[PDB]
């Protein structure tokens, strides 16, 4: 991975790939969902789609060329993919739909075929997508009132009142040089790259984003969505996490791999070294759950998600499972450590060696935006080899024990008790 | 062991009531707020609020017992005073 700044401000990051028959190409900005308010949320969901509407992808199809667009919490990308040896051509397409030439995609009969396809996908995410809605509501009822708290696909109600004005307020906010980084990936080296960027000059204005006024802070609070008419029961909880640039960041990482993840239907996956299969196997209390460990800029959650039809048994499911986050602080095993280091290694080693160049331009470009080069893969592995018993143990007793959670679910969720019982397990009252 | 007579209530996950659809619900974590915030309006403004919505059915039934009683004590003292003595005879009888 390369990095280099060019004479008028562009930042060009670069990781070459010999053995790839593709490059991608793309831009990279710093701004992403946590970067509107509650009256516009929903303008970068709108963009992404502008970006990949019929008209724009015709033009990019004749060439050979494949579009791609990604909206997150903290980042967005638009990413151009070709052959190598039309990396050129990847950039004059660029070119003209960001810098020359952008009235011609906000046209009014673009801009209402495009918001009308949008709407219909929102609707039908909030009616069908029952793991993916809880988790979302999970973020913004941790982080209510704080900028963290705004899905990113917006809200049915927010997108019905925005008009093309919005999009070229937040286009002139954001989508600025100060904010951008131009990433490669693939069968593309750094020198070419530099030079076909250089052969155009590119004036490129020097604005500057605007500054938030409201701090990330996470809250103890719940949200229950009741369904009786649905199969199943959706729950996901968490405490207070680890940002990046933290750090423990890898040791929180490492402690949701010693849970894992679990599926009563995978023969396989019912053999794994986890202490928690012993107790929700014996009645069948969970048809599936998986730990996580998210970081963003400011703040990050710490928990796990779950699914269910037992829906007379959620509350052993729940007190089997925080009684097993107590071993953290008090009576972690050396084995389950050096277990955790393997499965961890494994994970992140798929992660960021995949053969695909676009999720390599996503990795690349959001990293560099934040720390400004970014961190090889053979110096990861050093620090999760370094850490012991007791640094698990330091870090439990800090952010598990006796601490505030957030909760969220959805469907036939009566059999889920109330705060204060599920609060009380998050200490022992052994010790 | 066998089942026994149809209930009106249940358990948890099954308690028995209607189908509910469409009701959200919001808490805070008794942790996150501030400690003891009802302990002057609401002894001041709202148990007046409900000591006065409820107190004639209350002091109009204690009225009419108490106004009996107090008669019926007072008649009783002046039967076995001096003053009370022929009319102590003609109600005995």
């Amino acid at each position: 991975a390369e990095v280099t700044q060019l004479s008028n401000g562009i930042v060009v990051a670069t990781e070459h790939n010999p053995s790839a028959h593709t490059a991608s190409v793309g831009v990279v900005f710093g701004s992403g969902a946590a970067n509107e308010n509650p009256y516009n949320n929903g303008v970068s969901n709108l963009w992404k789609n502008i970006f990949l509407s019929k008209e724009n992808s015709a033009v990019a199809a004749k060439e050979g060329l494949a579009l791609s667009s990604n909206i997150s919490r903290d980042f967005q990308s638009y990413i151009v993919s070709s052959l190598p040896g039309s990396t050129d051509k990847s950039l004059d397409f660029l070119n003209q739909s960001f810098i020359q030439q952008k009235a011609n995609l906000l046209s009014s009969s673009n801009f209402e075929a495009t918001k009308k396809s949008v709407l219909k996908q929102v609707q039908d995410f909030e009616e069908n997508d029952h793991p993916n809605r809880v988790l979302e509501h999970l973020h913004s009822t941790a982080f209510q009132n704080t900028p963290l708290s705004l899905p990113t696909r917006g809200t049915l109600e927010s997108l019905e009142n925005l008009v093309v004005a919005d999009l070229e307020s937040f286009a002139n906010n954001h989508f600025l040089n100060s904010n951008a980084v131009v990433v490669g990936t693939g069968n593309i080296k750094h020198e070419d790259l530099v030079n076909s960027i250089e052969s155009k000059n590119l004036s490129l204005q020097t604005g500057t984003k605007p500054v938030l006024k409201k701090k990330a802070a996470f809250l103890g609070s719940e949200v229950r969505l009741r369904d009786d008419t649905l199969p199943k029961a959706w729950i996901s909880l968490a405490v207070e996490g680890e940002p990046v640039n933290s750090p423990n960041y890898f040791v929180a990482k490492l402690a949701a791999q010693i849970f894992g993840s679990y599926n009563a239907f995978e023969p396989a996956s019912r053999l794994q070294g986890i202490k928690l299969l012993d107790n929700i196997q014996e009645y069948q209390l969970c048809d599936n759950f998986n730990h996580f460990s998210l970081s963003y800029k400011d703040s990050g959650l710490w928990g796990f998600s779950t699914a269910t039809r037992n829906v007379t048994m959620i509350d052993d499911l729940i007190h089997f499972t925080l009684k097993q986050w107590n071993r953290l602080t008090i009576s972690v095993t050396d084995t389950e450590v050096e277990r955790a280091k393997s499965l961890l290694k494994l994970q992140l080693g798929q992660l960021y060696e995949s053969g695909n160049p676009v999720n390599d331009a996503n990795l690349l470009g959001a990293e560099v935006l934040i720390k400004g080069s970014k961190l090889s893969l053979g110096e990861a592995f050093k620090k999760i080899d370094a850490i012991t018993v007791k640094d698990v143990k330091a870090w439990a007793g800090k952010r598990l024990w006796d601490q505030d959670i957030a909760i969220a679910g959805t469907g036939q969720i009566e059999g889920l008790l109330d705060y204060m019982r599920i609060r009380s397990d998050m200490s022992m009252m052994r010790w | 062991g066998p089942p026994s007579g149809k209930t009106y209530m249940g358990w948890w996950g099954h308690m028995g009531g209607p189908k509910q659809k469409g009701i959200t619900s919001y808490a805070v974590s008794p942790y996150a707020q501030k400690p003891l915030q009802g302990i002057f309006h609401n002894a001041v403004f709202n148990s007046f609020r409900r000591f006065k919505s409820q107190f004639l059915y209350v002091l109009i039934p204690a009225g009419i017992y108490w106004y009996w009683w107090k008669n019926g004590n007072e008649y009783n003292e002046f039967l076995y005073s001096k003053a009370g003595r022929e009319e102590l005879e003609r109600v005995n009888v």
